[PDB]
């Protein structure tokens, strides 16, 4: 059914210190390869 | 064959494309006012002392950093570039300290001259002034930096020609600090350039400090001998008296650089 | 044509979980209409796309309000051999302003949507979304949709199938106001301090990392995949002419029930405090002065709130602006010189120090502006006041400096009494 | 609020710190989402990474982050000192932060910021005797309607009464985590007492679409 009297975003309540950084980890595998600037940095 | 044709009050002069609104006044012997520009140094476009105004722009442009485009009259004697430097000139001097008798810049300080000749001739200023603590960067420089006006001139000296990338600004806002963060000296062999491209007294020689002031020093266009470079050298002397080594610019050989030995 | 503007419907709503009444996550965002033949909008093409948007009217909701049609035309060029990147804004930093919040937590799908719609008009290969640091449980729901989307064929490789690559990372900041304009915040993701560059360059032709870069903000990017969806002609039917579309707006301060709404562009502002707010504490009457657009618009009294529209042009002529729509109202218990002065204490806390007038200048508005909450000053000091502020504004690298000398100018402007009444109370105990 | 180093006993380039071996995994996630060539961008997440570990960042834990991504240290002395998120003295257990921007100075955080002073018996930028909470003022969090808020670590405490901060504190003394969001009637940004939009059922898919997809 229909029901607009409840907050759904409660997920956020059972976050952690490294949810964030987490969910970036496991986000690297569907990551296209990342373009190159030809050296390992400006100083190089 | 690419120059492109510009106007300063309303003069023409012919620029390659690139040449900033600052370099295409030189074109025609006009010198803008500047602190944190330096020829030999990357843009910065921070200290905001070189803004003129654009014929029919509404907004003035730092003439350090804008490139030219075409058909545009630079109006470097405006009354609205003129009342651009008088503004800046006032919030550089708003928090800087009155240390001018005491100071090893006074007679040689951009910050006194460019005062003079662009500023206003009194204060409104009615507060207390910023006051920072003073860091050791080795026997060669004397910090003062209560004078600093945060240009990042010798900061984009050490990167970019020392190569050493130790001068940093700390904090932000009105509590931005030049320096080292951690205790550590300065002390490359191109050390010394610092205290010629600093504009103001924040950074001086520690062997020169107090001994003469610059009206009363002769100066004697010569060679160092130091080494192998040949770098040239302006002697100053006072009194039969050797008080100090300056570089004297040479593009093909030292440019505006001394090592710290010849200094 | 439509004279009046408002009572805007939920049909024609954008953001329709805007409370976070239903579920945010993929399952809900797709039961309401995201991610919706989002392969025809990518296979119509990027000029089609920037035809959806420069005629839907759409301006910048990050507070400057350029013309977004235009502005994201800049990329449509071919590739030099750069990669081209498009940077989400979600600093979310001005006073007053939390509606990209609730878009990041409550609707992370359509920013999602948003990012590869507008960043296949660009041709980007990548969205950098960056969000303030304070937000870490916001960042947190945006990483959990973005998972969603990619494990959905959504984004990546081959992006709802339509052989596009396209990822979506999420950058955290650290604590700046100023790295929410576009170019401090560029230097931010490439591990800099967030301080602004100068233009030219601009930044879509030398951006984050040297390449073609489009910086937009949450909101800017959220609505544009229903734009193309439902047409950028129906998102223009909403708002007077060059005032188009649905806007977001936070009423805060002395309201009985401050909220953020969607509500029409064009709005009367005190329709707006009114429907929606509950209306002024104490009542219309109770009514000072009112901030518009967030703290760097200057503040409007009571008597031009009576009848002003809430849109880019309206607030213009008010001599003021839309901002970020962010609206702090203050009832006449307010003592506004002490409101104002804390707005400045504000920005002197957030000037990244870079360039003299405002490293210098809002300091120096800041001291002033204290001595002018108990009036310990004299009255020939609101001039020169006013003239410090005329060589802030228009003088430094970034518009900080002018959204600093803005909030004093408005109370010069309009409570110039009030500053001359307080220094003669201090002068006579003196 | 010194924007200098001074070398101490605990807090001297020799003071002990690394990465663990799982922060080391999630290091080199961050450092992927940047163009090779470009591993400088990874500094402000390796460094917020590094006080989320340790709490606070010794400058042995700033000299790692330089080492770890090829970065002059003075670079990250300017970043770890340009934002304020960063601690480089150690704070308490929970760093309370509220917010005294003008919006929320409106709505009375004043008597928040006065509350929570008398129940931790501290003054604004200090710790408490136990370690367990640091005061400070901030400027807007982005919670502006739901003023007046606090932030605590990661969350936001907001639609506060001086009984409501009180309740946190007690929660937080004795162990609890207390739920965030607003602590008055109503759940996020909704007008109180009632929505004044959004009260039909959100249209479904295709709504609307304009021919031609
Ligand atoms: C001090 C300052 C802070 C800003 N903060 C934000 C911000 O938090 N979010 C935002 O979208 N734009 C912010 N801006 C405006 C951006 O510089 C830029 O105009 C905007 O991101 C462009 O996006 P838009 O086209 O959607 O408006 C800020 C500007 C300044 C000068
Ligand atoms: S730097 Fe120049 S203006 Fe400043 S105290 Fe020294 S001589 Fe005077
Ligand atoms: S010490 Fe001198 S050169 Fe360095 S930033 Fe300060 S004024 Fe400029
Ligand atoms: S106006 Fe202020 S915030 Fe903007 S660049 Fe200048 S000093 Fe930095
Ligand atoms: S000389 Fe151009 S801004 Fe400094
Ligand atoms: S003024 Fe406090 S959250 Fe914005
Ligand atoms: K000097």
């Amino acid at each position: 059914p229909f029901d607009n009297t409840t907050y759904k975003n409660l997920q956020h309540h059972d976050y952690s210190t490294y949810t964030f950084l987490d969910l970036n980890l496991d986000l690297s595998k569907f990551r296209m390869p990342q373009p190159s600037s030809g050296r390992e940095s400006p100083r190089h | 064959s690419n120059l492109i044709e510009v106007f300063v009050d309303g003069q023409s002069v012919m620029v390659e494309p690139g040449t900033t609104v600052l370099q295409a006044c030189e074109k025609v012997g006009m010198q803008i006012p500047r602190f944190c520009y330096h020829e030999r140094l990357s843009v910065a476009g921070n200290c905001r002392m070189c803004l003129v105004e654009i014929e029919k722009a509404p907004k003035v442009v730092a003439a350090c950093a804008m490139p030219v485009m075409k058909g545009w009259n630079i109006l470097t004697n405006s009354e609205k570039t003129k009342k651009a430097r008088e503004g800046v000139m006032e919030f550089l001097l708003a928090n800087h300290p009155l240390d001018c008798p005491i100071c090893d810049q006074g007679g040689e300080c951009d910050l006194q001259d460019q005062s003079m000749m662009f500023g206003s001739d009194r204060s409104r200023f009615l507060e207390g002034k910023r006051a920072v603590e003073d860091k050791n960067i080795g026997p060669l420089v004397k910090t003062i930096m209560t004078r600093c006006i945060q240009c990042t001139r010798c900061i984009r000296f050490a990167s970019e020609i020392a190569g050493v990338d130790d001068l940093g600004t700390t904090g932000r806002g009105n509590d931005m600090q030049v320096g080292t963060y951690i205790e550590k000296m300065f002390m490359s062999e191109l050390s010394g350039n610092i205290i010629d491209i600093c504009p103001v007294g924040a950074l001086t020689s520690k062997p020169y400090a107090f001994t003469a002031r610059p009206w009363e020093t002769r100066k004697t266009e010569s060679i160092d001998v130091m080494d192998a470079v040949g770098s040239n050298i302006v002697v100053s002397t006072r009194t039969g008296e050797v008080m100090r080594i300056l570089p004297r610019m040479h593009e093909d050989i030292n440019e505006e650089w001394i090592s710290d030995k010849t200094r | 044509k439509k004279t009046s503007f408002g009572s805007l419907k939920d049909e024609d709503r954008i953001f329709t979980n805007l409370y976070g009444r239903h579920d945010w996550r993929l399952k809900g965002a797709q039961s309401r209409g995201d991610w919706y033949k989002t392969k025809e909008i990518l296979l119509k093409g990027p000029d089609w796309i920037l035809g959806e948007v420069k005629t839907s009217g759409l301006r910048g909701r990050g507070g400057a309000g350029f013309p977004t049609g235009l502005k994201w035309s800049f990329m449509n060029k071919p590739s030099d051999g750069r990669p081209k990147y498009l940077v989400v804004n979600a600093d979310e930093g001005e006073p007053g302003t939390c509606k990209d919040r609730e878009i990041i937590r409550h609707d992370p799908h359509k920013l999602v949507e948003g990012c590869l719609v507008g960043g296949r008009a660009m041709g980007a290969r990548a969205a950098y979304i960056y969000i303030r640091g304070e937000f870490y449980n916001e960042a947190s729901n945006l990483q959990v949709a973005i998972r969603e989307a990619y494990e959905a064929g959504l984004i990546g490789k081959n992006a709802c199938g339509s052989g596009y690559d396209f990822d979506v990372f999420v950058v955290r900041g650290a604590g700046a106001y100023i790295c929410g304009e576009e170019t401090a915040l560029i230097e931010s993701i490439e591990g800099k301090q967030g301080k602004p560059r100068l233009k030219p360059p601009f930044p879509a032709d030398v951006g984050v990392f040297g390449c073609p870069t489009t910086v937009a903000n949450v909101e800017t990017v959220a609505v544009s995949p229903t734009i193309c969806r439902r047409g950028g002609a129906w998102f223009a039917s909403f708002g007077r002419e060059r005032n188009s579309g649905t806007k977001l707006f936070n009423i805060s301060g002395h309201v009985n029930n401050p909220c953020t709404v969607e509500e029409e562009m064009s709005v009367p502002l005190k329709e707006l405090i009114e429907k929606h707010a509950g209306g002024v504490t104490g009542g219309w009457d109770n009514l000072l002065a009112v901030i518009p657009g967030g703290s760097s618009t200057p503040l409007i009294p009571k008597s031009v709130c009576e009848t002003v529209l809430m849109d880019f042009d309206a607030l213009i002529q008010a001599q003021t602006g839309l901002g970020t729509a962010a609206v702090i109202v203050m009832d006449r218990s307010t003592d506004i010189v002490k409101a104002i002065a804390r707005l400045i204490e504000f920005y002197k806390h957030e000037s990244c120090g870079q360039c003299t007038p405002c490293r210098e200048g809002v300091d120096w508005m800041n001291k002033v502006m204290a001595r002018f909450v108990r009036g310990d000053a004299r009255p020939a000091e609101i001039d020169s006041l006013w003239e410090i502020s005329k060589q802030i504004e228009g003088h430094t690298i970034c518009a900080l400096g002018d959204g600093a000398a803005w909030p004093v100018q408005g109370l010069i402007r309009h409570f110039r009494p009030e500053l001359e009444e307080r220094m003669q109370q201090f002068a006579q105990q003196h | 609020a010194l924007f200098v180093h001074r070398d101490t006993p605990e807090n001297n380039p020799e003071t002990p710190f690394d990465f663990t071996p799982e922060n080391y995994k999630r290091i080199e996630a961050i450092v992927k989402n940047y163009p090779e060539g470009h591993k400088a961008a990874a500094v402000l997440p390796v460094l917020d990474l590094a006080q989320r570990q340790n709490g606070w960042l010794p400058i042995s834990a700033m000299n790692k982050v330089a080492e770890i991504l090829q970065v002059p240290p003075m670079r990250v002395y300017e970043v770890a000192t340009f934002y304020t998120m960063y601690n480089r003295k150690p704070v308490g257990k929970y760093h309370i932060q509220v917010c005294t921007t003008t919006p929320c100075m409106l709505r009375n955080s004043d008597s928040i910021l006065e509350a929570i002073q008398k129940k931790l018996g501290i003054k604004v930028g200090e710790t408490t005797p136990d370690k367990l909470f640091t005061l400070i003022e901030v400027e807007c969090l982005g919670a502006c309607v739901n003023a007046p808020m606090v932030q605590i670590n990661d969350n936001y405490y907001e639609d506060l009464t001086p009984k409501d901060i009180e309740e946190i504190i007690d929660e937080l003394k004795a162990g609890k985590i207390p739920k965030p969001g607003p602590r008055s009637g109503r759940f996020s940004c909704e007008p109180a007492g009632g929505l004044t939009s959004l009260t039909e059922p959100p249209k479904g898919p295709g709504f609307g679409v304009q021919a031609g997809l």
